[PDB]
């Protein structure tokens, strides 16, 4: 009902190998070629990504900045208020980025800010200006 | 098996149902009540037992019925019918037995037997014990046919048959109790040896062997599951099928390699796309760093847009610094995967050049068994007789297998050096025309009621005919003759003055440097008491080594043996015999094989007797006159001695039924 284990025989397979007198060496010799071209295609890309690893010598260690470990406050000094309105203009509703800029406010009171100070800082208009970007 | 049941088995009979042949002789019993069939079967098996348990004395019907018990011995005609059926068809009282009843003073009918091979001899002994007058015509100066045995001094070696294939159901078991035969078991340990001269490593032998066995099953799969039995309007041979299996394994290796490296590219490129992401991101991080740095250069106090711009670039830069770190994990997660894949690659080849040379040895062994190159064996049928294999070890005959025919010939009218040239068969009888092989001018004419041809198939195949049939054989017969296969297989007997090989191995192998010569001196046998090695020439090598002189052949044997045992342990041989069975005009081969395009049915065609036409037109349909036997005529046990013998036993019965009547069918 099934071939011995470790033996591969397919109805499909046998006709292609038997169809002419040389169909065996022909079928076999495409695959030696298909193997050698993939092999040379490997050593190609193996050398292109060699180059790109050298363009990345040292990673980005010099360009890194130290962590700003800053306890989260709750009151809104005018300074952190004006930083806010500018981030809204640069970041839309990504309130994580905006919470990162201002530093000492968590993502919820950024949401809260959007509503309490919504009238006075005229946030609606700012967001429309950001949309045009 | 044991009991009356073991007797049925040891006579190739099922204990629990009746054969077609008993159905023919006992149609009353078969079609009758299930209980009566059972009584018959016990009577058969019990009588078979009584014979087998002692085959050096005739088993008389009276002796039979006395060891029987009620209710089995209540019916004497059933017992007398069964015993006579068994006697007539050579299941009991065959071979060399002492006759309780001396044979009738005067004989009935006259049979000429062409050939005193084992099949001829077995028929002649049966017919003569049935009360017929029997003469055998033998072209050679000796009996035995293809059972040839070399004898010089105490050197003894078989040039023909030498192996008894296991006593479980084998009539040669009976013959062995009858004629003393020093039967020695064959140890199946066969150490192989490369052309370099050194042994094959034990891991390698077992790989290649098992691949050989797996390759065979695969052809079977091709044959019975994929109906790949005709290709280009021609029947597929075994060898064709093996190539196609080998090529598909070779193909599937290449398919695995391609699929492997095709994963390597599909990740090297997923890496490439990752590194181009990390160049173009590091160059953004260069640029934001400069920008953040300049913005940090504007000294405080700063208006709020300038403070936003520091704090903004700082967020933006740590953001890109995180994408570059996440990517550097993904870079790390692809780098080891490439290392893992590269270090677990699939198999480089299917079989190395050394591998395929050891596999070619196993193919030579198989070409040996079937006495022909595998490109001639029918893929569908080459193994049609494996179901009737006997149980037990194979054996050899230390004292020479000629002792069997020589013994059968005791008491028989045999005309040696008598070659048949024409066989004439007509409605009233037959006349066989033979010459003397020494001087061919002397001509003899033998007249008889029936001829039993046991001419080897290679002789019947000969064009132009060695033997002429008058009238010619019908097309259905001559076509079976053309379709069948007659193979070829030779031996080199090497006679030394001292043992220089391992005495504990019966047989050892030589691996050929090429496929074409895979059969050339590929195997050696230590079967005898005296220092004799015996070397086989199988496959396509058999027919070609026959145009090579003895000395050149014995040279190549010594060469191969030097490489095994060192150039100084091999003496020059004292005696050397080289067989050439395809050259032998009374053989013209070694034995039959199921050719591609043929089938087991041809073996039954070969066995059908010939009935001549009527002498006077409108006269009644005559008797059959020309009968056939020998190894090429027994479907289930072709190409062996036990099969030859069985075919003689069966023609004797068929001929006796025809010419003495068969009173046991009422
Ligand atoms: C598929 N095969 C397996 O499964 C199998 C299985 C197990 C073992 C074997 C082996 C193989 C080998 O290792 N051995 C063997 C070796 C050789 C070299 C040879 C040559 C044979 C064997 N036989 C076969 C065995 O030999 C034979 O098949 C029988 O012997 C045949 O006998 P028969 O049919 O009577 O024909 P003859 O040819 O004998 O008789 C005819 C008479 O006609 C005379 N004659 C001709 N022309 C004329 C004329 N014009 N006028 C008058 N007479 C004429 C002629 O002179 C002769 O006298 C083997 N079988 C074994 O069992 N054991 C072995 O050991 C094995 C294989």
């Amino acid at each position: 009902r099934k071939p011995p284990k470790g033996m591969f025989l397919s109805q499909e397979d046998v006709e292609a190998v038997s169809a002419n007198a040389t169909a065996a060496t022909t079928v076999l010799r495409q695959l030696d070629m298909e193997l050698v071209s993939v092999k040379r295609q490997i050593q190609n890309i193996k050398q292109t990504n060699s180059a790109l690893k050298e363009k990345l010598d040292g990673g980005i260690e010099p360009y890194r900045l130290p962590e700003v470990i800053q306890k989260c406050n709750a009151r809104w000094t005018t300074e952190e208020q004006l930083l806010a309105v500018q981030a809204i203009r640069k970041y839309g509703r990504d309130f994580q980025a905006i919470s990162d800029v201002i530093g000492n406010k968590s993502v919820v009171q950024v949401k809260n800010f959007f509503v309490n100070y919504r009238r006075r800082f005229n946030i609606d208009e700012v967001l429309q200006e950001w949309e045009a970007e | 098996p044991s009991g009356v049941e073991g007797a049925a088995f040891q006579s190739r009979l099922p204990h629990d149902r009746m054969t077609s042949q008993e159905a023919a002789c006992f149609p009353d019993i078969i079609s009758g009540p299930q209980q009566t069939q059972k009584v018959f079967l016990f009577i058969r098996n019990r009588t078979l037992q009584l014979w087998l348990d002692n085959p050096k004395i005739q088993l008389t019907f009276e002796a039979t019925l006395q060891q029987l018990e009620a209710p089995y011995n209540s019916d004497t005609v059933l017992v007398h019918r069964v015993h006579s059926y068994l006697e007539r068809h050579g299941l009991i009282n065959f071979g060399i037995y002492k006759r309780i009843k001396p044979l009738p003073t005067k004989k009935t009918g006259k049979v000429i037997i062409i050939g005193s091979g084992v099949s001829g001899l077995a028929a002649a002994r049966q017919l003569q014990s049935f009360g017929m007058d029997v003469t055998l015509l033998e072209a050679r100066d000796r009996v035995g046919g293809r059972v040839a045995t070399f004898r010089k001094g105490n050197y003894v070696a078989d040039l023909g048959a030498m192996v008894v294939t296991g006593l479980g159901g084998n009539p040669m078991a009976v013959v062995s109790k009858q004629v003393n035969m020093e039967l020695a078991k064959i140890k199946q340990k066969c150490p192989l040896y490369e052309a370099n001269g050194q042994a094959v490593p034990k891991e390698k032998d077992e790989m290649v062997e098992q691949e050989f066995n797996r390759l065979l099953e695969a052809t079977s799969y091709l044959s019975h599951q994929l109906d790949f039995n005709v290709l280009n309007n021609k029947p597929v041979s075994l060898g064709q099928a093996l190539e196609v299996v080998i090529q598909l394994q070779e193909k599937h290796v290449k398919d695995e390699q391609i699929e492997h490296w095709k994963k390597i590219v599909k990740t090297q490129e997923e890496l490439k796309e990752l590194l181009n992401k990390m160049v173009n991101l590091k160059e953004k991080i260069k640029e934001l760093h400069q920008q953040y740095k300049e913005a940090s250069e504007v000294k405080p106090p700063r208006d709020i847009t300038a403070e936003f711009l520091v704090k903004s670039k700082h967020r933006d830069l740590t953001a890109l610094c995180k994408e570059y770190d996440e990517l550097a994990e993904t870079q790390g997660k692809l780098e080891e995967k490439l290392q893992e894949l590269e270090a677990n690659p699939p198999s480089d080849v299917y079989l190395s050049s050394r591998d395929r040379q050891i596999l070619d040895w196993h193919f030579a062994n198989l070409e040996f068994a079937n006495a022909t190159p595998l490109s001639t064996l029918s893929l569908k049928h080459w193994d049609q007789d494996d179901d009737f294999e006997f149980t037990g070890s194979h054996l050899t005959v230390r004292n020479g297998y000629s002792c069997v025919p020589v013994a059968l010939a005791e008491g028989l009218d045999i005309k040696l050096n008598t070659a048949v040239r024409q066989v004439r068969y007509t409605a009233s009888g037959c006349e066989v025309i033979a010459v003397n092989t020494r001087s061919t001018s002397q001509t003899f004419i033998y007249k008889c009621d029936a001829v039993l041809c046991t001419l080897p198939l290679g002789v019947l195949k000969q064009q132009p005919p060695a033997v002429q049939f008058v009238p010619p054989l019908p097309e259905w017969k001559t076509s079976a003759v053309q379709r069948m296969g007659f193979g070829n297989l030779n031996k080199v007997v090497l006679c030394f003055d001292r043992v220089f090989w391992d005495p504990s191995v019966n047989l050892f192998g030589h691996v050929g440097s090429t496929t074409a010569s895979r059969g050339e001196l590929f195997l050696f046998w230590n079967l005898y008491k005296a220092p004799i090695l015996l070397a086989l020439v199988a496959g396509e090598a058999a027919g070609i080594m026959e145009n090579i002189s003895d000395d050149v052949i014995v040279g190549r044997c010594l060469a191969i043996l030097k490489g095994i045992f060192g150039s100084s342990a091999v003496p020059q041989p004292k005696e050397t015999v080289v067989s050439r069975w395809r050259a032998d005009p009374w053989a013209r081969g070694s034995y039959s094989y199921v050719a591609a395009g043929s089938s087991g049915n041809d073996y039954d065609l070969m066995a059908q007797p010939i009935t001549p036409g009527p002498s006077i037109p409108g006269a009644p349909q005559p008797i059959p006159r020309l009968f056939f036997a020998g190894e090429h005529t027994i479907r289930n046990y072709p190409a062996t001695v036990h099969g030859a013998l069985l075919s003689g036993l069966r023609e004797a019965g068929r001929i006796a039924d025809q010419f003495l009547g068969a009173m046991y069918t009422l």
